[PDB]
């Protein structure tokens, strides 16, 4: 009945005192993170043939 | 000369016959006499008697009248040039050039409605084979139906163009031609015997057995390419030891029943499973209560689709009218459906396919 | 009465994480990266075929090793496909016959399955004789299973349809925790990697982060206004996207707990039914019900290709662990690799 | 060596499509039934005729063997678990006699799902003897939940069960009416409905499957060489 | 953030009229079709009426068939729903539902007990 | 003689061959007049 009401109360304080960084040193993080590992991506650019076994 | 010697045999023995019904005569009466082709019976002055032509000779025809003129004045018809007695046989004289022109017409609607029919098939073919996303129990029939049709319209038109314009290849009658007459009557009779199973297999969703899947196709395969080699090998032994004409390109047995014989009764008890078909199609929209227009309506369409897969041409044209009009349209009609058929069953099964078209458009548009 | 000013309080904590979400947004990432050359356009072809299903797909997944992938349909079956060869490995014959995922274990020792049967069936593949068999039957749920992934070789996560989420212990059958809080069904769940973190998206258009070791929503991500069907970390561990039913796809920060950018399309009315990222994060691929998937820029929001090669509407997809190539599974009982 | 681990892939690989086919023959000859209902809609009544959260019976008839799936155990929620039961042979409805309402439109949402356009829905009411003495003893009649049941006729159709009270027959085709119009409202022929009247001591309810699951089979049949 | 507020109602006279307002925000209105479901005291919840997307296909259970009113605006993202004579049998509390997926014919999930896509309604009490 | 639909591409074929290739190599239509009967 009740019980309900206060548990989303007690959950939703906790959710609010947490530290929280802006949006533009989060874009530079996952512009940095997706720049940094272009090598790694199979998918950005064409593997050569006879390499991947997917031929 | 073998159509000579067989026709010196019938002549023969109708000179047999009347010279015995002359015999019964009891008791204007210009008596019984025997013409060099037929012989003409007691007649009571009657004027222009008529009878059929007689069909021994190849160029004639039985389809006509012979006129006889008889005791005008108590003699016999005769002719003012040579002044003896002679029987108009004018009249009956096929390969006239009114004749020859239908039969012309009728031999490039052959080849036109077999052309058509294979470049319409090879494609409704490719789909089906290419296409894996469309493998049902049904379809694999259906690729047998077209490649049968291929077939058959393929051996068709190199009869009709390399063996029928060609004379002195009928005059030699060599071995490859009989051969080729032999793969000819075996592909047409697999190919009416393929409407059987195509009709045995409706008649097996519809009626009867309808919960049963996964039919055993071993008696389709059985009954669609290795049933006709026992019609066809009877008739084949029984033409070379009895009636053998150049390349069995001869019409006027009696022996072609052998095969043309089971082809009528498959395509008769093909009939009747159609019949049973839309009976149960009406009894299922009678409890939707659909409407009467619609419901006559969508009989007539569920008919005339399956005509062309099941043969029923056949079944519902058998008769052939002598009238002169009459026979010439039936000739025109009959060789539209016999000839254009592999062209409808491609169109309503395959391009008319509602799954067909939905696989198709789908396919083309991912580019 | 009693619940107008718990009611009142849990509103103005609303606008209070909204307006800290607001401060702490100025510039927007799509602005960020709009001096950066686009992919643009790219070619990608069907490799590998799949044809060993008779009825339709609800998930797969991939492997540590990214060299086999299991699938479950609703004919009972789970097949351990060879993405290479196109052989097939095992083939576990489910009791039940209403499967709705799967999952793969990252030892590859462990499979998983579950459905309207309400149990979590853990298969052993390093068998002694060789016969699969059932593990554990994971029993306790009071709804059907949609999604699971494995954490260790006694340790599972599962979502099921009571709109909770069980932490369960293999060789115990005891749950260890359970995470409450939606007020949905939860769909789908990832994994970060870091086995301490996990978010789970629900039918009420939010995803909760949850924490492993303490069991309780961390924070709560909102924006979406469908059922989530989906959801899949960044690479980094900083960052998720997630698809829903409102043919939208929504970029998350867990830093920033607000949206970055939504990745959607004026001719796109059908829902996502299945995300994945790639290695370096860059090409975001979504599922959806139109019979065909598409491949979104992650920082760009731009469509750098459409794949096309299902016939039917799609349900499960998957980048492999080193990002070489793609699987993609629909409901026409046909799984494809796309590289 | 490489071969000889290939080898052994390829006598796996025809191993289980062996099975795959052997399995595909006893599946293709069983038809999946939806045995679905309401809050206390006396389904389990059905299940006599012939925790967990699905039950399956394997009755067979006529030598056919069919599979139902009850419903008992899940949650109330049917909107995402609904979409497992597109390639099922029919969706067996159960109504008990606001009840009524609550069952038109859960079947006004299962007909009109964009993935079950082509399931059919067979219905059988329940509770058909108590809804007899409802309506005679006027406690609590049909008017006030539906008031155009004073208006309705009673088709010229009926076949009642000799003895009964005709309003009796009528409360029952009017209820038929109300699902029917449901039908064929967005009925454009993938599927159909098969209303039907059950009681609690009724034991043809296996016949009445039987014969309606036999005309679904035999109707989408007539739609793939497009006679329909 | 999807969010349902619904506005009006309270202690009404038998056979007057009342007027309910169901403000919606964190999505699209001109995309998702509209319900109303009402839970009477010590029963289940039931059905009241639904809207289409444009409001053309209307319809309503029959107990209120053609007694209420409903109309909706996609440029206010505001629900309405119209009462006229009102019956003791009718005090309830009114939930503004709406069914998830956008742009479907089909309608779920409405009467179940659990259901996020709706808000926390008006108490409606019909005496002296 | 053939008379049923079925034989009716052989009909065609055979009235088409004597017609225009008469087999006998005289190739000679039967003569109609007063001195034959
Ligand atoms: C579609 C019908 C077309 C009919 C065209 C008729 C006129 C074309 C020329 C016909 C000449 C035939 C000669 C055949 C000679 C032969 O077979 O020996
Ligand atoms: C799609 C394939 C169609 C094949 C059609 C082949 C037609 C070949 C014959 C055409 C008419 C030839 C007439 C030859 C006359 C002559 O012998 O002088
Ligand atoms: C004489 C030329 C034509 C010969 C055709 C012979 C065909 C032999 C029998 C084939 C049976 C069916 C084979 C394919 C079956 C399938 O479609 O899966
Ligand atoms: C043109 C030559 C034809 C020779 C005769 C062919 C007879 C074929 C008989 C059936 C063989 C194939 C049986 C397949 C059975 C199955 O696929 O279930
Ligand atoms: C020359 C053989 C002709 C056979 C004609 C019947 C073809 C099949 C008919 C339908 C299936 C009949 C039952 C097959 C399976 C069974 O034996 O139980
Ligand atoms: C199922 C087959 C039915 C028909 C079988 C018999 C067909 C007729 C056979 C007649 C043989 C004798 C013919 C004498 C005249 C002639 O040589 O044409
Ligand atoms: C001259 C053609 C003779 C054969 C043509 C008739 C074949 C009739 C086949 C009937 C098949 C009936 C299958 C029944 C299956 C069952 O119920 O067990
Ligand atoms: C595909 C079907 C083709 C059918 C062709 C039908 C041709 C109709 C011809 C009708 C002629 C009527 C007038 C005849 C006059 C006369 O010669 O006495
Ligand atoms: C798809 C079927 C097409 C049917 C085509 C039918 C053709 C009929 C031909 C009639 C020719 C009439 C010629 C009159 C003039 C003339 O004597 O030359
Ligand atoms: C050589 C072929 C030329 C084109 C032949 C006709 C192609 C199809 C045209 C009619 C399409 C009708 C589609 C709706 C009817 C249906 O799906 O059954
Ligand atoms: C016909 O025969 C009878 C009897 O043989 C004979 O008397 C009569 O003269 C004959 N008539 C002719 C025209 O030959
Ligand atoms: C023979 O019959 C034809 C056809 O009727 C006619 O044209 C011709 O004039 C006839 N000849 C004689 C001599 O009667």
């Amino acid at each position: 009945s009740i019980a309900q009401a206060r548990k989303l109360v007690e959950q939703l304080k906790m959710e609010a005192n947490i530290d929280r960084i802006k949006v533009s040193k989060a874009a530079a993080d996952l512009m940095a993170y997706c720049e940094a590992h272009a090598k790694e991506d199979p998918l950005l650019t064409p593997v050569p043939a006879s390499e991947n076994p997917f031929r | 000369p073998f159509l000579y010697v067989v026709g010196r045999k019938k002549m023969m023995d109708a000179q047999y016959k009347c010279y015995d019904r002359m015999q019964q005569l009891p008791a204007p009466y210009c008596n019984r006499t025997w013409d060099g082709w037929l012989c003409w019976d007691d007649t009571p002055a009657g004027v222009l008697s008529y009878q059929f032509c007689p069909d021994y000779f190849p160029d004639f025809d039985p389809s006509e009248k012979v006129t006889k003129y008889c005791d005008e004045k108590g003699v016999w018809f005769k002719h003012p040039e040579n002044n003896r007695t002679w029987s108009n046989y004018t009249m009956c004289n096929a390969f006239t050039p009114e004749k020859l022109k239908n039969a012309y017409v009728l031999y490039y609607l052959a080849i036109v409605g077999h052309s058509l029919s294979i470049f319409t098939l090879v494609i409704s073919l490719g789909i089906f084979v290419f296409f894996r996303s469309l493998g049902c129990q049904r379809v694999t029939l259906h690729k047998n139906m077209f490649l049968t049709y291929i077939l058959n319209s393929m051996i068709i038109i190199i009869h009709l163009v390399e063996v029928v314009p060609n004379g002195e290849l009928v005059r030699r009658d060599p071995v490859s031609c009989k051969i080729l007459h032999f793969f000819h009557q075996y592909m047409m009779a697999c190919n009416y015997f393929w409407m059987l199973c195509e009709g045995i297999y409706l008649h097996t969703l519809i009626v009867v057995a309808v919960f049963t899947e996964k039919q055993r196709l071993r008696w389709y395969y059985l009954l669609g390419w290795g049933f006709p080699l026992v019609p066809t090998t009877i008739h084949a032994i029984t033409r070379a030891v009895y009636f053998n004409d150049n390349c069995w390109l001869s019409v006027e047995t009696h022996l072609l029943y052998i095969i043309h014989g089971p082809v009528m009764a498959a395509l008769v008890v093909n009939f009747f499973f159609l019949l049973n078909i839309v009976r149960v199609l009406v009894t299922k929209m009678r409890e939707t209560h659909e409407a009467e227009s619609h419901m006559y309506l969508k009989a007539v369409k569920a008919t005339m689709i399956l005509v062309p897969l099941l043969g029923i041409q056949f079944v519902v044209f058998p008769w052939r009218p002598s009238n002169k009009m009459l026979g010439k349209i039936y000739d025109y009609v009959m060789h539209s459906l016999i000839h254009f058929q592999g062209f409808f069953v491609a169109t309503i099964y395959c391009f008319c396919n509602n799954e067909v078209q939905t696989t198709v458009k789908r396919q083309w548009a991912q580019f | 009465s009693e619940l107008d000013q718990l009611r009142q309080e849990a509103e103005q904590l609303k606008n209070q994480i909204r307006d800290a979400r607001k401060a702490c947004a100025d510039a927007t990432l799509s602005q960020i990266t709009n001096n950066i050359d686009p992919v643009g356009r790219i070619q990608m072809r069907t490799r590998r075929t799949l044809r060993g299903h008779l009825a339709k797909i609800y998930a797969m997944h991939w492997g540590t090793d990214s060299r086999l992938l299991v699938s479950a349909s609703q004919d009972g079956k789970l097949i351990i496909w060879d993405s290479y060869t196109t052989n097939k490995v095992h083939a576990i014959p489910l009791r039940s016959s209403w499967v709705m995922t799967c999952a793969y274990a990252p030892s590859g020792n462990y499979v998983a399955c579950g459905g309207l049967d309400n149990i979590c069936s853990i298969y052993n593949l390093k068998t002694r004789e060789g016969n699969v068999r059932v593990s554990r039957e994971l029993a306790g749920h009071t709804g059907y299973l949609s999604c699971c992934r494995f954490l260790d070789d006694n340790q599972i996560v599962t979502s099921s349809g009571d709109t909770t989420c069980a932490l369960w212990d293999i060789e115990t059958g005891q749950q260890t925790t359970t995470f409450t809080g939606h007020t949905g069904d939860v769909m789908s769940l990832s994994l970060a990697p870091d086995t301490r973190l996990f978010v789970s998206g629900a039918c009420d258009a939010s995803a909760k982060l949850w924490d492993v070791r303490e069991g309780m929503c961390r924070q709560t991500f909102t924006g979406h206004e469908s059922d989530i069907n989906a959801i899949c970390f960044f690479p980094n561990g900083n960052a998720f996207a997630t698809g829903s039913d409102d043919a939208t796809c929504r970029l998350f920060d867990l830093r920033a707990d607000q949206e970055l950018m939504t990745y959607s399309h004026d001719n796109i009315i059908c829902g996502i039914t299945s995300v994945s990222f790639s290695k370096s994060g860059r090409l975001l691929l979504a599922g959806y019900d139109d019979f065909n998937c598409n491949v979104w820029d992650a920082l760009k929001a731009d469509r750098a290709g459409v794949l096309a090669g299902h016939d039917n509407r799609v349900s499960c997809l998957g980048v492999t662990d080193d990002g070489m190539a793609v699987a993609t599974g629909s409901w026409d009982s046909f799984l494809k690799i796309w590289n | 060596d490489q071969r000889n681990e290939e080898k052994a892939q390829r006598e796996a690989n025809k191993k289980i499509e062996k099975q795959l086919q052997k399995d595909k023959q006893v599946y293709r000859a069983t038809h999946r039934l939806l045995l679905l209902g309401a809050g206390e809609s006396g389904k389990n009544t059905i299940v006599k005729q012939m925790t967990s959260g699905i039950f399956e019976t394997k009755f067979q008839v006529d030598k056919v063997n069919f599979h139902m799936f009850d419903v008992g155990g899940q949650r109330d929620e049917r909107r995402k678990w609904i979409q497992c039961f597109n390639d099922v042979t029919a969706i067996i409805f159960v109504v008990a006699s606001n009840r009524l309402q609550a069952a038109l439109k859960l079947f006004d949402s299962i007909w009109n799902n964009k993935w079950l356009r082509d399931t059919s829905v067979i219905l059988f009411l329940n509770k058909q003897d108590l809804l007899a003495e409802k309506v005679l003893a006027g406690k609590s009649k049909i008017e006030d939940y539906f008031p155009e049941f004073a208006r309705y006729t009673t088709p010229e159709d009926a076949t009642p069960e000799p003895g009964e009270d005709p309003r009796v027959t009528r409360a029952k085709y009017f209820i038929r009416d109300e699902f029917l119009r449901i039908s064929t409202a967005s009925g454009d022929g993938r599927h159909y409905c098969y209303p039907h009247f059950t009681c609690s001591v009724d034991t043809e309810n296996i016949r009445r499957v039987f014969n309606d699951c036999r005309d679904i089979i035999q109707r989408m049949h007539l739609r793939q060489y497009e006679l329909l | 953030q999807v969010q349902l507020q619904e506005s009006g109602g309270g202690l009404v006279q038998p056979g007057g009229s009342l007027r309910l307002s169901c403000a919606a925000s964190g999505f699209t209105f001109s995309n998702y079709k509209m319900n109303w479901v009402r839970q009477a005291p010590g029963k289940g919840l039931e059905w009241v009426s639904d809207i289409s997307q444009s409001g053309a296909s209307i319809s309503y259970t029959g107990s209120v068939k053609g007694r209420f009113t409903i109309s909706r605006d996609n440029a206010k993202n505001t629900l309405y729903l119209q009462m006229n004579s009102l019956k003791p049998e009718d005090t309830a509390v009114y939930y503004c539902a709406r069914c998830p997926a956008p742009f479907t014919r089909d309608c779920f999930d409405v009467t179940s007990t659990t259901y996020a896509y709706r808000g926390q309604g008006t108490q409606v009490t019909v005496s002296s | 003689k053939c008379n049923t639909a079925t034989c009716a591409t052989q009909r065609l074929a055979n009235f088409l061959v004597r017609s225009s290739n008469n087999l006998g190599p005289v190739l000679p239509p039967t003569n109609v007049g007063s001195n034959t009967y």
